[PDB]
RNA sequence: GUGCUCGCUUCGGCAGCACAUAUACUAAAAUUGGAACGAUACAGAGAAGAUUAGCAUGGCCCCUGCGCAAGGAUGACACGCAAAUUCGUGAAGCG
RNA sequence: CGCCGCCAAGGUAUGUAUCAAGCUUACAAGUUAUGUAUUUACUGACCU
C-alpha cells in the first residue's frame, strides 16, 4: 500500500559517520500504530551501534514532524508531547483500529500527494517558536540510544560468548522509570525539570523589587525598543538608559508585570540575537 | 452507576444509529435525528463532521443544508455560521431558501455593506420577480434614494412585466421626481407596447396626471388614439376615462 | 485564523 | 593473520606485492497484546395458520473452497419515520 | 471388431459474556318472559 524513496532520519539516528551503507526493501513491516506496508530500511550507523531499521511509516511521519525510527521531532529533538504542550494544539489522531483511525489516516495521505513537503496541520504554528522549546535544545545528542539493547546470559551469567557478544554486557537495567500521545513516564519527569530550573532565590518581602540590572546593550538594544517592550507590559514611572556600562534601568507601579519581566528576562528574554546579561538591583536607596 | 447507565444509554443508541447509517446510505432521515439528538446535548464539536459527511452522499437536497444552518443559526457561533451558508450558497444557487434565511439573520444582524454584496451576488444569478421587488423593500425599509435608484436600472431589461412596468414609474409616488418623471414616462411610452398599449400602462400614467395638473392629459388617453386595439377600449372603462376627464380640471364655463 | 482569508481581484468583483 | 620476492647485510630483522569490513546480529528476553477452537451458562431457528425448496440486494460481518463453480440455517444482520391530507406558530412579499 | 471402474458441498443448526496454546514484532526506551326451528359451548374420571 506504500512505497518510499528516503525517510526522514533526524541526525541522532544516522550515526556519527557521514558514509554509511543501506538496504532496502519494496514492502517490508507494518508500523506499530496502524499496521502499513512501509518500506523498511536497513543501515549499520556505528561500530558499536545496533542497526535501527525502522519504526513508522513515511505518512504518519509527515503528520507531525517526527523522525522515522525513534519517534522524536525533526525541527527540535524533542517528543511529541512536549511540542503540543508548548504551542498548546494537539491536532488530535483517533485510537482505535477500524472506528476512525485508518479513515482519516488514508484521507489525510490522500489530501497530502501534492506537497509532501510540510506538515498538514503544522505549517502555521511551527513559526512562532523558538521561546519556550529552545531552552532544552540538545546540540550533539548523547549516543547511547545507538547503542545495541541489552542481551540475556549475562544476567544469569550463562554467556559462552563472552566479549564477543555485539550487543552489550554489565548493564543492569532499573524497573522504575523506561506511545503516541501518552503517557510517557520520563517526559513527565522532564516537565517537572524545567518546572523546577535554578533562578534566583525570591527575597522575603512585599514587591519592592522593582528595579532591575539588565545589560549588554552594546548597538542592537535602544531605548525605544525596550520601552516598547515593557509597554506590552504596562506603563512605566522613571526609565533611563546608561551607557558607560550599556545598561538599561525600569520600574513599574505594581510590581506584577515586571515580575513576569523577571519571568522573561532570567537570561531567557532574547531580542535582536542576543542573550542578555541580567542581575538585580538594589531597591534599597543604596 | 449512574454514568455507566448514561455512557450505556448513548453508547446503545449512537452504535444503533451509526448502524442504520451503515445500512442505508442514501435516505437522510438518519443522519439529521442523529445529530439533532446530539443538538439536544447542547455541547457538541462532533456534529459539525456529522453534517459534514452527511452531505458527501446527498448535497443536492435542501433540508440538510437548511437544517444544519438553522443549527449552527441556533446557537451563538456566527463565524462557521458563515462559512457554512457561503458555500451552501455558492454551491446551490437556484433554491431561494438557503438565501432567504441567510438575509433573515442578516436582518437579526447590522446592515454592513457585506449584506449588500450578498444582495448583488443574489441579483446576479437571475431570480424571479420574488426575489427582486423584495429587494427592493428592503431599500425601502432603510430608507435609501439614491443606492436603490442605482440598484433598479437592471430591473426593467430583465422582466417586461406590465406590473413592473406601472411600478418603473414608483418614484413619482414616493419622491414626485418631476423632470425624472417625464422622463420615466417617456421610457413608459417609448417601449414594448408599439401599436397595442398592453392596456394598462396608460391608464397608471393618466392616474398620476390626474393627481398632477393639465400638463399632458388630454393628448395621451384621446389624441393619442394610434395604438389601439380595434375599440381603443372596452366596455367597462370608456365612460369611466369620460368621467375621470371631466370633473377635475379647471371647470371653466 | 478561525475565518478563512478573503479573496478579491485587483480591479473588479469580490471572488468566490 | 597468510603466501611469494635476499628486494635491503644476519634462514630469524626489515621492505614490497597479492587477498580487502559479514550478520532480520540471541542460544535470550524483565517479555509483549493475545484474537480462533474447546469447556461453562444464555438465547434460541426467514417469508401476515403449520412444515418449509430456495435465488437474490447492501457493507465496517466472516468461513470452507484453486474459483468470474458452489455451499455454509434462504450463511448470518436487515425494526417502529405516516410525505402534505386538517390545524397552529414564524418569516418573505403583494392589495 | 469386445463401452463401462466416482470424490465432495447437499443434515444433525450459530449469535454471545469468560478461561490456556496456536501464531505474531521480539521491536521504540533516561324492558324481564313464553313456545319452538336451530346452533355454539359446558358437565358426569360416561363408554369398547
Ligand atoms: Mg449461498
Ligand atoms: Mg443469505
Ligand atoms: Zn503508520
Ligand atoms: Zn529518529
Ligand atoms: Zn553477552
Amino acid at each position: 500500500w506504500e512505497d518510499a524513496d528516503f525517510p526522514i532520519l533526524c541526525q541522532t539516528c544516522l550515526g556519527e559517520n557521514p558514509y554509511i551503507r543501506m538496504t532496502k526493501e519494496k514492502y517490508g513491516k507494518e508500523c506499530k500504530i496502524c499496521a502499513r506496508p512501509f518500506t523498511v530500511f536497513r543501515w549499520c550507523p556505528g561500530v558499536r551501534m545496533r542497526f535501527k531499521k525502522t519504526e513508522v511509516c513515511q505518512t504518519c511521519s509527515k503528520l507531525k514532524n517526527v523522525c522515522q525510527t525513534c519517534l522524536l521531532d525533526l525541527e527540535y529533538g524533542l517528543p511529541i508531547q512536549v511540542r503540543d504542550a508548548g504551542l498548546s494544539f494537539k491536532d488530535d489522531m483517533p485510537k482505535s483500529d477500524v472506528n476512525k483511525e485508518y479513515y482519516t489516516q488514508n484521507m489525510e495521505r490522500e489530501i497530502s500527494n501534492s506537497d509532501g513537503t510540510r506538515p498538514v496541520g503544522m505549517l502555521g504554528k511551527a513559526t512562532s517558536t523558538s521561546d519556550m522549546l529552545l531552552k532544552l535544545a540538545r546540540t550533539t545528542p548523547y549516543y547511547k540510544r545507538n547503542r545495541p539493547h541489552i542481551c540475556s546470559f549475562w544476567v544469569k551469567g550463562e554467556c559462552k560468548r563472552g566479549e564477543e557478544c555485539p550487543y552489550r554486557h554489565e548493564k543492569p537495567t532499573d524497573p522504575d522509570d523506561p506511545r503516541y500521545y501518552g503517557i510517557n513516564d520520563p517526559v513527565a519527569d522532564k516537565l517537572l525539570k524545567r518546572a523546577s530550573t535554578m533562578p534566583r532565590l525570591d527575597p522575603p518581602e512585599d514587591k519592592t523589587i522593582t528595579t532591575l540590572y539588565v545589560g549588554g546593550l552594546g548597538d542592537t538594544i535602544t531605548e525605544t525598543d525596550l520601552r516598547n517592550h515593557f509597554y506590552q507590559f504596562g506603563e512605566i514611572r522613571t526609565i533611563t538608559v546608561v551607557q558607560r556600562q550599556q545598561c538599561a534601568f525600569i520600574q513599574f507601579a505594581t510590581r506584577q508585570a515586571a515580575e513576569v519581566a523577571a519571568e522573561k528576562s532570567f537570561n531567557k528574554l532574547i531580542v535582536n540575537g542576543r542573550r542578555l546579561n541580567v542581575k538585580w538591583g538594589r531597591s534599597q536607596a543604596a | 452507576t449512574d454514568e455507566e447507565e448514561l455512557n450505556d444509554y448513548k453508547l446503545r443508541k449512537r452504535k444503533t444509529f451509526e448502524d442504520n447509517i451503515r445500512k442505508n446510505r442514501t435516505v437522510i432521515s438518519n443522519w439529521i435525528k442523529y445529530a439533532q439528538w446530539e443538538e439536544s446535548l447542547k455541547e457538541i464539536q462532533r456534529a459539525r463532521s456529522i453534517y459534514e459527511r452527511a452531505l458527501d452522499v446527498d448535497y443536492r437536497n435542501i433540508t440538510l443544508w437548511l437544517k444544519y444552518a438553522e443549527m449552527e443559526m441556533k446557537n451563538r457561533q456566527v463565524n462557521h455560521a458563515r462559512n457554512i451558508w457561503d458555500r451552501a450558497i455558492t454551491t446551490l444557487p437556484r433554491v431561494n431558501q438557503f438565501w432567504y434565511k441567510y438575509t433573515y439573520m442578516e436582518e437579526m444582524l447590522g446592515n454592513v455593506a457585506g449584506a449588500r454584496q450578498v444582495f448583488e451576488r443574489w441579483m446576479e444569478w437571475q431570480p424571479e420577480e420574488q426575489a427582486w421587488h423584495s429587494y427592493i423593500n428592503f431599500e425601502l425599509r432603510y430608507k435609501e434614494v439614491d443606492r436603490a435608484r442605482t440598484i433598479y436600472e437592471r430591473f426593467v431589461l430583465v422582466h417586461p412585466d406590465v406590473k413592473n412596468w406601472i411600478k418603473y414609474a414608483r418614484f413619482e409616488e414616493k419622491h414626485a421626481y418631476f423632470a425624472h418623471a417625464r422622463k420615466v414616462y417617456e421610457r413608459a411610452v417609448e417601449f414594448f407596447g408599439d401599436e397595442h398599449m398592453d392596456e394598462h400602462l396608460y391608464v397608471a400614467f393618466a392616474k398620476f396626471e390626474e393627481n398632477q395638473k393639465e400638463f399632458e392629459r388630454v393628448r395621451v388617453i384621446y389624441k393619442y388614439a394610434l395604438d389601439r386595439i380595434s375599440k381603443q377600449d372596452a366596455q367597462e372603462l370608456f365612460k369611466n376615462y369620460t368621467i375621470f376627464e371631466k370633473k377635475f380640471g379647471d371647470r371653466r364655463g | 485564523s478561525n475565518a478563512l482569508a478573503i479573496q478579491v481581484d485587483s480591479e473588479g468583483k469580490i471572488k468566490y
